């Protein structure tokens, strides 16, 4: 048996974008522009990203992104190796009353 | 109940042929979700009725 719970929170100003994160940044070998390599960072974080909007009849319209990623196994690429990522993601727009919960 | 940026893009927009305007203009105020319009006091009433 197993059971896991995680809950991030934020406070922000109406119509204003906010985020909160916790995780790791994986260095990947190369990013390509016109000619050469800007090696970059992929994210594996538990994150919340939100933009809210308050309406007259005691309600909110939320633009929502919620993710929970982790670092996975190291697979084989060409003559080399690299790190894979395990993900869970949901992105939506919903409409919810002032102080109650909905399941997304 | 709606984003002001979408409504400003629908009422005005690219070029004057599409715009429902003659020699005014919409602007957006994102902080308070509002439009700021400058036009003939006769077109203001029809625009107001439609976007209401």
């Amino acid at each position: 048996k197993a059971e896991i719970i995680s809950s991030p929170r934020l406070i922000t100003t109406n119509k204003q974008p906010a985020y909160i994160e916790q995780g790791t940044e994986i260095p990947y070998l190369e990013s390509s522009s016109s000619g050469a390599s800007t090696v970059a960072f992929k994210k594996a974080v538990l994150s919340l990203k939100v933009t809210p909007q308050i309406t007259p009849d005691n309600r909110l319209v939320l633009d929502l992104s919620v993710t929970q990623d982790r670092r996975g196994e190291t697979v084989k690429t060409g003559t080399g190796e690299a790190v894979s990522i395990d993900t869970q993601r949901i992105g939506t727009q919903v409409l919810v009353n002032n102080g109650e919960t909905v399941v997304l | 109940f709606a984003k002001a940026s979408d409504i400003a893009a629908m009422i005005g927009g690219e070029g004057n042929v599409n715009m429902l305007s003659e020699r005014g203009s919409i602007s957006i105020d994102e902080r308070t979700n509002s439009l700021l319009i400058r036009e003939l006091p006769d077109n203001i009433a029809v625009i107001r009725e439609i976007i209401e």
